[PDB]
RNA sequence: AGAGACCGAUAGCGCACAAGUAGAGUGAUCGAAAGAUGAAAAGCACUUUGAAAAGAGGGUUAAAUAGCACGUGAAAUUGUU
């Protein structure tokens, strides 16, 4: 029920795909960066505990990326966190949510045990992280380059006006003809590309 | 990586040997100094020292400042290098680098595929008449260039000597 | 086409709207009662469709790409939902379409005090509610395939055929957009 | 295993014939399977693809895309499907070539000729099944 | 027409290609070299410097150090460090 809101609000959840699983009940789903990670973490204990939790369960996340979309390289730093969100029952029957809470508390131990993966799995995730970092610095560079390109365009127009103003009549005529001829030459060179 | 601009040209019909000598002459220099020196070479006011490809070349007084006797004025090579340096300047300006502090950090001249012509010899013979074009590649970088374990496996006798000496001294 | 059918119906309805007496408050109130009855019936069938959806409780996973705002140059968005949630959302958009129609009707009849569209407005919303996609798949029971494929295209008219681009269920694209990292946008 | 002396299992000959086949032979080469519904309806498994057929792509990066066959480029052994396209550098849209064996025919363009074809195939298949079941 | 314990682009016919072609000889005759981007041209839009060729950004692609001097890319020989 909560896949939409999880994907939209959670930046880190948006870095993963969403696949079903035959082990899980048809109202649950797994979000991961690697099927190997899904195999290593989707334990029968967790599956049974989530089944016991039922519809009160909202989501359970193991992450190193922030909740909100970062905008700087200093922002995009790993920070290991385990998150468990769930709705509160009206009848206060918390025994069903006890398996989730217990397994959540023991999550760091299980993760220290089994969350070590071969370099191929690590290379799969760090590629995505590098792509995100590159996307951030990309937009930084586009903003800076756009500002300096506006400055350079203004300087070009100023130079054209300043030098074209004081030429002779025939000098201005020849200059305009040269501009037109060069523009046409470059347009034809672009048009002649195969 | 981000404080550098680069330029290159390929299959340039200019003498590879002369271009290599000129590039070696301007290697490691400031950009403005290199441009001025190349224009001076074109004007025959400064000379490029001929060091590797200098067999049976001439001697000049302008080679004194390089410590050599054989120096020349490869005008065509100087013009090609001026064009490439200007392209690198334009790239640095577009990137936003401070063009007044650029240094020729990398410069390399390689041999390009040779172009074929014929020459005619005595007794009805034909000999090759080849040109030796070059690829040129250069990288300018902003200049900062301001640069400003313990004994672990001693023996027991060495450690005892150290301890005794330390106790005796203080 | 629905356009031609609606226009044909109007060709007789707005004739009857100029011949039935409208100076009579009794006849006006009878027409108002018919209009309110049609509105309540479409309430009923919307609620029944929602009930059928909830009874089915289909949990099949669905993914698609919503386009940018019409005519805009913005990036698209990825929606991964369940078919249950999509059916609920489209029932609710039918409800919002109702509320918009009711508001416009009340505005033109009570504030501006116009009376001509009453006969056509008592029919066309009901006909559209009966002919809607879920009034087909759930009320009538025809399978949701072909033109009844889940991510229904934009309900626009000719400008809809121009700018209301179809929702993409492309497996190649959905996978590309799925791991783009576009969540956690600062609402601001 | 081949037995008949007229059949040859030469890889060189097979490749030469395939890549120099004339247009009429390429038509048969570029056959596509029918959908399950059409297969049940007509008792026909495969048919040569035709412009105006409606197909669904079941292989490649464009899986699950549906559309009408807009061109059958025999010279390139590909078909063009509506809205299964790509963008050049200029942003101009060009069709993407799809092999007909990578698609399934979901709706057929039917005219007496395309149908005499289906009746012939159906009659042959039914007769063969009956003879084998004798 | 079918095959092979055959050869695999300096091999196999001189010719895997617009090869008995291009070219040579007055002529009879002589007679080459030359295959491979990518699954798909998707064969690089656009900005900028340059007279131009081109370069630098940027884009396509799984990959451009796969960019029509295109699979891989040795040695001789060469440049820079
Ligand atoms: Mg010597
Ligand atoms: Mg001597
Ligand atoms: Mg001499
Ligand atoms: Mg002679
Ligand atoms: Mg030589
Ligand atoms: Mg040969
Ligand atoms: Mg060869
Ligand atoms: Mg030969
Ligand atoms: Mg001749
Ligand atoms: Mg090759
Ligand atoms: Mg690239
Ligand atoms: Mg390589
Ligand atoms: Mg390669
Ligand atoms: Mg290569
Ligand atoms: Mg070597």
């Amino acid at each position: 029920e909560c896949m939409k809101k999880a994907r939209n609000d959670r930046y880190d959840l948006s870095l993963t795909y969403t696949k079903d699983h035959a082990k899980l009940p048809n109202w649950l789903a797994v979000m991961s960066e690697s099927a190997e990670i899904t195999d290593a973490l989707l334990t029968p204990e967790l599956i049974k505990a989530a089944e016991a939790a039922g519809d009160l369960f909202e989501y359970l996340v193991v992450t190193d990326q922030p909740e909100d979309k970062p905008k700087t390289l200093n922002e995009t730093r790993p920070r290991k966190r385990v998150i468990l969100k769930y709705r509160v029952p009206s009848n206060d029957d918390y025994t069903s949510l006890l398996p989730i809470f217990e397994y959540f508390l023991r999550m760091p131990d299980h993760l220290v045990q089994v969350a070590h993966f071969r370099p191929e799995v690590l290379r799969k995730v760090k590629v995505v992280r590098d792509e995100e970092i590159r996307k951030i610095q990309k937009a930084e560079e586009e903003s800076k380059a756009e500002e300096r390109a506006q400055e350079r365009e203004k300087a070009k127009k100023a130079k054209r006006d300043q030098e074209l103003s004081q030429l002779d009549a025939k000098a201005q005529k020849k200059y305009l003809e040269r501009e037109r001829e060069k523009e046409l030459k470059r347009s034809m060179k672009k048009a002649t590309i195969r | 990586p981000t404080k550098s601009a680069r330029a290159r040209g390929s299959y340039l019909r200019v003498s590879f040997k002369n271009t290599r000598e000129t590039a070696q002459a301007i290697n490691g220099w400031k950009l403005q100094r290199a441009l001025t020196f190349l224009q001076n070479v074109i004007d025959k006011k400064e000379a490029v020292p001929m060091r590797r490809y200098a067999g049976s070349t001439g001697r000049t007084a302008q080679g004194k400042q390089w410590g050599v006797s054989r120096a020349r004025w490869p005008v065509k090579s100087a013009q090609f290098l001026i064009g490439l340096l200007k392209n690198a300047e334009a790239n640095a300006d577009a990137k936003g680098l401070d063009t007044g502090n650029l240094i020729i950090k990398h410069i390399q001249v390689n041999q390009a595929p040779k172009q074929r012509r014929r020459t005619y010899r005595a007794h009805g013979r034909i000999n090759p008449y080849m040109s030796n074009p070059c690829h040129i590649e250069l990288i300018l970088t902003e200049a900062e260039e301001t640069v400003q374990d313990v004994e672990s496996h001693l023996s027991s006798r060495q450690r005892g000597v150290r301890i005794r000496r330390a106790l005796t001294a203080a | 086409s629905p356009q031609i059918t609606n226009l044909i119906i109007i060709f007789g309805m707005m004739q009857v709207s100029k011949k039935i007496p409208f100076d009579d408050p009794n006849v006006l109130n009878m027409c108002r009662a018919a209009y309110l009855a049609s509105n309540l019936i479409i309430l009923c069938i919307s609620l029944y469709i929602k009930s059928v959806v909830d009874k089915k409780k289909d949990m099949t996973t669905l993914k698609y790409i919503e386009p940018a705002p019409p005519g805009s140059s913005e990036e698209g968005k990825l929606v991964t939902t369940t078919v249950h949630a999509y059916d609920v959302e489209q029932v609710k958009i039918l409800i919002k379409s109702q509320l918009f129609g009711i508001g416009m009707m009340a505005f033109m009849h009570l504030y501006l005090k116009y009376t001509n569209p009453l006969l056509i407005q008592s029919i066309i919303p009901l006909k559209g509610a009966l002919e809607s996609n879920m009034a087909k798949i759930h009320l009538w029971g025809m399978p949701a395939t072909g033109d009844l494929k889940r991510p229904f295209k934009q309900p626009g008219g000719l400008l809809g055929g121009l700018f209301g681009q179809s929702v993409q269920a492309d497996k190649k694209a959905v996978e590309a957009a799925e791991r783009a990292g576009r969540g956690g946008v600062k609402e601001e | 295993m081949k037995v008949r002396p007229t059949v040859s299992s030469s890889r060189r000959k097979a490749r030469k014939a395939h890549f120099s086949a004339p247009s009429s032979v390429r038509r048969v080469i570029m056959s596509a399977p029918l959908s399950k519904e059409l297969r049940e309806k007509y008792n026909v498994r495969s048919i040569p693809i035709r412009k105006g057929d409606e197909v669904q792509i079941v292989r490649g990066a464009h899986k699950d895309k549906e559309g009408k066959v807009t061109s059958v480029y025999r010279l390139k052994y590909v078909i063009h499907v509506e809205r299964v396209t790509r963008e050049k550098a200029t942003g101009q849209t060009v069709p993407i070539g799809i092999h007909p064996s990578n698609v399934v025919i979901t709706k057929l363009h039917l005219d007496k000729d395309r149908e005499n074809i289906l009746a012939r195939i159906k009659a042959g298949r039914e007769q063969v099944a009956k003879a084998k079941g004798k």
